[PDB]
């Protein structure tokens, strides 16, 4: 119900960046409060009553702002900073109270070539229909990578999903999990099994393979 | 202290979904509950509050359709949702005020971890845990199973922390969801496995 902008940021590790926060109604008794969401977590309160750090918030966050208008100011932007921020307001004590809609925010770091490991499908597992081989892009950036699976150099497609985690909290870089999923038939008609990664850190396309048995 | 949270994992459309938050250890006098739901890939979004005076908020969207309320011997809060569609799917957040305002927002010093809610007629289906074998990496994938959480993958009990990197589940062609967990180490190693809503509870060695 609370404006916030922009809608996602992006700058690079010590940059100041801004978040603004806008309402329609002004905040009753300076009930407005910042919250920083890290990936698969919980929000965590970061500032309260416009301008309050949380005990243990690093000094680099601040909040400033009245009636209306506030904002989150980050001084030094971190690896650790990657979340989506929200703010909240109280507009009386009757139940008027809401979020914002959020700000994402994105660390820019130099580029870094991803290491890649390669998993053949375990014998537990495979003595179900399925065979599973794991490929992994391990600590890169930029987020931008492209997996191609191949079975005995032939092309797959259609067959394979894939998952990236969120920025690093210490290096700021990325990693990537493909699962390729054949029938145990096919499995066992083939032996090389390799991923192929595409990565602008990478001079030429590295291939992890491996040969079943 | 913490607000563990507690809910079925998924359930399916017309049932009364219900939740539970217990205040575990004792902490402020006068707290406030309330609860915020996240709809996948969507901002918080207010379901209630009930103050240190038992004073119960709704949001506008909840007046008729949920009930919050306390079990003070068992320091647990309540929160029903009846009539439940596909459009109640999230992930719902119980948070503690500690100036005790049953409708404030500004102020939420402490969070639980979330329960989730998928609202489907799909059925619930266990995983199969398979593993996966100066530095190496290994993991465990917690493969084909659904609704998507509760889901926990710890590894050694929690001791091995550092360059743990578990994945967000995707949806495979299966209709089933399949995730997974990898460890980079120097060249016993044990993944804790918990589907709640199968009650799958596995520890792969790998």
């Amino acid at each position: 119900q609370m404006t916030q902008s922009p809608s996602s940021l992006s700058a690079s590790v010590g940059d100041r960046v801004t978040i603004t926060c806008q309402s329609i109604k002004s905040v009753y008794n300076n009930r407005l409060g910042w919250y920083q969401q890290k990936c698969g977590k919980a929000p965590k309160l970061l500032i309260y009553e416009t301008s309050i750090l949380t005990s243990g918030v690093p000094s680099r966050f601040s909040g400033s702002g009245s009636g209306t208008d506030f904002t989150l100011t980050i001084s030094s932007l971190q690896c650790e900073d990657f979340a989506t921020y929200y703010c909240a307001g109280g507009f009386d004590r009757s139940g008027d109270t809401t979020f914002g809609q959020g700000t994402k925010v994105e660390i820019k770091r130099t580029v870094a070539a991803p290491s890649v490991c390669i998993f053949p499908p375990s014998d537990e597992c495979l003595k179900s229909g399925t065979a599973s081989v794991v490929c992994l892009l391990n600590n890169f950036y930029p987020r931008e990578a492209k997996v191609q699976w191949k079975v005995d150099n032939a092309l797959q497609s259609g067959n394979s999903q894939e998952s990236v985690t969120c920025q690093d909290s210490k290096d700021c870089t990325y990693s990537l999990s493909s699962t390729l999923t054949l029938s145990k038939a096919d499995y066992e008609k083939h032996k090389v099994y390799a991923c192929e990664v595409t990565h602008q850190g990478l001079s030429s396309p590295v291939t992890k393979s491996f040969n079943r048995g | 202290v913490q607000l563990v949270e507690s809910g079925p994992g998924c359930v399916k459309p017309s049932e009364t979904l219900s939740l539970t938050c217990t205040v575990s250890r004792f902490s402020l006098i006068g707290y406030a509950i309330t609860w915020i739901r996240q709809p996948p890939g969507k901002g918080l979004e207010w379901i209630g509050g009930i103050s240190s005076a038992a004073t119960t908020f709704y949001s506008s969207w909840a007046k008729s359709r949920v009930t919050i309320s306390v079990d003070t011997s068992k320091n647990q809060f309540s929160l029903k949702l009846s009539s439940v569609t596909a459009a109640d799917t999230a992930v719902y957040y119980c948070a503690r005020d500690p100036r005790g305002y049953g409708a404030a927002l500004d102020r939420l010093d402490l969070w639980g971890q979330g329960t989730c809610v998928t609202v489907s007629s799909f059925s619930t289906k266990g995983p199969s845990v398979c593993p996966l074998a100066g530095t190496a990496c290994l993991g465990c994938l917690v493969k084909d199973y659904f609704c998507e959480c509760p889901v926990t993958v710890s590894w050694n009990s929690g001791a091995l922390t550092s360059g743990v990197h578990t994945f967000p589940a995707v949806l495979q062609s299966s209709g089933l969801y399949s995730l997974s967990s990898v460890v980079t180490v120097p060249s016993t190693y044990i993944c804790n496995v918990n589907h709640k809503p199968s009650n799958t509870k596995v520890d792969k060695k790998v």
